[PDB]
């Protein structure tokens, strides 16, 4: 999802669904290519 | 028109986007490894260009 070579419009904007697996999210709150990281009703350090 | 025992000025230099996390409770690189202000902090943030 994120490594995608190209990305869909915002009015046809792609959904992908994750399931049955683990998921290390430090991979991605810990990686500083992000300007933006916004968590709602969670906390990004507790998705682990 | 206050007093107080005490004063301290915690001085340093960042970047423009980064001012944002010198504040009570905010998280990225500057809050959470550089400068971390408490949630009850009671006192005045000061940045210029």
């Amino acid at each position: 999802v994120f490594n995608a070579t190209r990305f869909a419009s915002v009015y046809a904007w792609n959904r992908k669904r994750i399931s049955n697996c683990v998921a290390d999210y430090s991979v991605l709150y810990n990686s500083a290519s992000f300007s933006t990281f916004k968590c709602y009703g969670v906390s990004p350090t507790k998705l682990n | 028109d206050l007093c107080f025992t005490n004063v301290y000025a915690d001085s340093f230099v960042i970047r423009g986007d980064e001012v944002r996390q010198i504040a009570p409770g905010q998280t990225g690189k500057i809050a959470d490894y550089n400068y971390k202000l408490p949630d009850d902090f009671t006192g005045c943030v000061i940045a210029w260009n």
